[PDB]
RNA sequence: UGGUUCUCUAGGACUGAUUAAUAGGGACGGUCGGGGGCAUCAGUAUUCAAUUGUCAGAGGUGAAAUUCUUGGAUUUAUUGAAGACUAACUACUGCGAAAGCAUUUGCCAAGGACGUUUUCAUUAAUCAAGAACGACCAUAAACUAUGCCGACUAGGGAUCGGGUGGUGUUUUUUUAAUGACCCACUCGGCACCUUACGAGAACUGGGGGGAGUAUGGUCGCAAGGCUGAAACUUAAAGGAA
């Protein structure tokens, strides 16, 4: 209700009407009779669902320009237990928010870790980068490895040569940490401990043994 | 653990609207028992329909003593009987489908609870010793 | 018949339940149709608690009456009669009137 | 836990928190005699036994004067000659508080027990 | 500002970084306004009075152990005193 | 209490002790839940295949590449098959002893809280020991965190399940019963925000603080100096400047 007049200014410069319904709790955008940009109603749609997903207004009107788009990463369907899920998601946020703020700085994006999804606004190269960062953070590899390789790739992309050679020797991301292999004799693990559904009886007390 | 039980009144008298006889209640009790209800069912039916509050108050003594003095004694106490038949119902469920590990766990719990009060009833010797749960 | 994806994404809000049903019904012709249904739990006016969830037995009962009355709206229609029935959205009014008791 | 111990625990920590009334349930003859001797020495005010038909409730009113109740969990026998020694080893000071005993003549404090010359098993203390 | 920010994020979905118990949550106005040079990271008077230990009275008895069942006097002590 | 027809109006076969724990167990009742097992149902993705349509690229990357592709790839449309999975709704919510559990419908047993003027009558609490759950195709876990504990007083807001009362709106009617919301009270939960008051003592293997500094000790590793090239002042070639 506070920011809504600014939304009407920022969309009436694109000739898009918008209503804010406060009884059904909705925001609609409509292409009016004076809209010569065919694609701007899509960015108006993204703007109002950004406002619904609780990014603020001066952050969200940077979606009405061509070089910027959204992404909504899905992190809920990756790991099983709630403890490991919230610990990997808090690892995605960081101590004092440092990992998330460094990711926003490197990718030039605006990232919201909310619930069991990750919203992001930015350029498309930054969106590709943050999507791979978030998905590999829900898998087990830590996000500061991706932050390190992002810094390496920025300082590796700002040289005129080495721009058609592969950077895999410069990236420390390739760890080769899969270097265990169990080699027991499989004594019980071949076939032990068949399952029966019926329990055994209990050892009775001395009272039972005497009565 | 929750506190949900019944709150017995401070009075020990018939409630002075209970105009029925102290013997017709006993005749209704032995009639329901001979047609085949457990004593808790006798008590709840007598309370709900023929409004005796509780029969230890309104008759002389409690209704398992009434049934044992009128010849309708149980083979096995009602607690043990209901826990026995719950355990054998879970046992038949387990022989039917054998991937119910939770129902196996509840069978271990029900069998432990069987052994506890079977031990109590045995040292009281309500039921005879050398009683096993088959 | 199909909605656009933006319509049901515009309908789904958190702090309510969506009851969705579907039935496979053969009409008065020998067309057999899988026909779906979505419904979202409202909050009443004067409701001050923010949730308005259904208690999942109300979901089973609502989904039961949804299945029964829309399989009554089919079998009692041909394809042309069913199409002319679902153009002016009136099977939705039948569901609403039959379900406001729950 | 015991039945005298949790009553004395309620009557202890309720007074520590600064309440003017405790409700303690259940209630036995030994609890009545323990509260009897401690109000005889002036540690609690009145108290009332509400008889429900189950076991009884006590509402004690207590002002400020108690600072520890207790029970001595093995009820060992004491002698008239060793009442002074046991008071010395478990009381705070020389004439501070009373050890309460179950005797032949009932529940009494240590100084009444040695006044009328009877020993017994220990029950608990108050100071 | 801190309560409004973390309440707005809590009623949204937004996962916030975790702070300790008496500290101030560091936000964008903390970094821009240079507020921690003037107010510190936490009220250290309350930090001091929470870091102090509870005053545990004066120790009275010696004879036995004091649990919720009362005073256990061991048989060694009963034989020693009697 | 009736098989029918004549206007409710016409016969018919017929022994000899207590409570009943805001202890414990058991029954009952309406329920409650993403608790479990079996069966069933659906969903759209993905992968593959068939059939068209069209033509030269499609993946993928920071760029590339391996790969597929005029024997038509990618894109589009129709349809089939497979194996998974149960999106948004989805919560500081629920259920489970824990690991954990999310499509529909049914069956099978179970469980909890509540309601109870039902029943038994001490049947109970804690845990060492022990038991239950936890020759083919090859896999990741932790990684910045937090807090003062218990035998402990009161609260406050919100929420989940049950119950009682009120008396308004959505509901509605002579087919069965059954809602939703508002308010107060109450029981029991998952949490959160506070308060007052207490000795709270008596898959195994371990040296000794943090930050540094020095070293005529011991153990190591390390310099030289154009290479060829030393017994040979020695070729070609290379290096350096």
């Amino acid at each position: 209700k506070t920011i809504w007049n600014d939304v009407t200014r920022a969309l009436d410069k694109h000739n898009i009407a918008c209503v804010l319904d406060l009884v059904e709790g909705s925001m609609t955008v409509k292409t009016t009779r004076k809209t010569y940009d065919p694609a701007i109603i899509l960015k108006a749609r993204d703007l109002i669902k950004l406002l619904a997903r609780s990014v603020p207004f001066p952050q969200a009107v940077k979606i009405l320009q061509d070089d910027m788009a959204c992404d909504v990463i899905k992190i809920g369907n990756f790991v099983t237990n709630k403890e490991r899920f919230v610990k990997r998601r808090q690892r995605l946020v960081g101590p004092n928010g440092n990992t998330l703020k460094a990711l926003e700085l490197l990718t030039k994006c605006y990232i919201l870790v909310q619930g069991n999804t990750v919203s992001a606004m930015g350029p498309f190269k930054g969106l590709k980068e943050v999507r791979r960062v978030v998905e590999d953070c829900m898998k087990n590899i830590h996000p500061i490895y991706h932050i390190k390789e992002l810094m390496i790739k920025r300082e590796l992309a700002k040289r005129p040569e080495l721009a058609n050679e592969d950077w895999s020797r410069f990236l420390p991301m390739f760890k080769k940490r899969n270097v265990a292999r169990k080699k027991p004799k499989k004594i019980r693990n071949v076939e032990k401990k068949v399952y029966t559904p019926f329990p055994p009886a209990q050892l009775p007390r001395k009272v039972d043994l005497e009565i | 653990k929750g506190i949900s039980s019944s709150a017995i009144p401070y009075s020990r008298n018939a409630p002075a609207w209970f105009k029925l006889s102290s013997e017709s209640v006993i005749e209704q009790i032995v009639k329901y028992a001979r047609k085949g209800l457990t004593p808790s069912q006798i008590g709840v039916l007598l309370r709900d329909a023929h409004g005796v509050t509780q029969a230890r108050v309104i008759t002389g003594n409690k209704i398992m003593r009434i049934l044992k003095s009128n010849g309708l004694a149980p083979e096995i106490p009602e607690d043990l009987y209901y826990l026995i038949k719950k355990a054998v119902s879970v046992r038949k469920h387990l022989e039917r489908n054998r991937k119910d590990k939770d129902a196996k766990f509840r069978l271990i719990l029900i069998e432990s609870r069987i052994h506890r009060l079977a031990r109590y009833y045995r040292t009281v010797a309500v039921l005879p010793p050398n009683w096993k749960y088959e | 018949m199909d909605f656009t994806t933006d319509k049901l994404r515009s309908m789904v809000r958190k702090w309510q339940t969506l009851i969705e049903a579907n039935v496979t019904v053969k009409t008065s012709d020998d067309y057999v149709l899988r026909i779906f249904a979505i419904a979202f739990t409202r909050k009443q006016a004067n409701q001050v608690k923010r949730h308005s969830y259904a208690q999942s037995s109300h979901i089973r009962a609502i989904r039961k009456v949804i299945s029964e009355i829309l399989t009554k709206e089919v079998q009692g229609s041909t394809l042309a009669q069913l199409t002319s029935k679902l153009i002016p959205e009136v099977i939705n009014k039948e569901i609403e009137n039959a379900t406001k008791d729950i | 836990s015991s039945v005298l111990a949790d009553a004395l625990n309620a009557i202890n920590n309720a007074e520590k928190t600064g309440k003017r009334q405790v409700l303690l349930r259940p209630s036995s003859k030994v609890i009545i005699k323990f509260l009897q001797v401690m109000q005889k020495h002036g540690y609690i005010g009145e108290f009332e036994y509400i008889d429900d038909h189950r076991s009884g409730k006590i509402v004690v009113q207590l002002n400020g004067r108690l600072n520890k109740c207790g029970v001595i969990s093995p009820r060992f026998n004491v002698k008239i000659g060793d009442i002074e020694k046991w008071t010395a080893n478990l009381l705070p000071a020389r004439q501070f508080g009373y050890v309460i005993l179950t005797t032949s003549a009932g529940i009494m404090d240590h100084e009444e027990a040695r006044r009328k010359h009877v020993s017994g098993k220990i029950l608990g203390f108050v100071y | 500002r801190i309560k409004k920010y973390e309440q707005e994020a809590a009623e949204g979905g937004i996962v916030l970084s975790k702070v300790k118990k008496g500290q101030f949550r560091k936000i964008e106005s903390t970094y821009k306004k240079d507020i921690e040079r003037r107010i510190g990271g936490s009220i250290k008077a309350r930090d001091k009075e929470k870091a102090t230990k509870r005053e545990r009275g004066l120790k009275i008895s010696s004879v036995g152990r004091s649990t919720r069942n009362g005073l256990i006097v061991s048989k060694r002590d009963i034989a020693r005193i009697s």
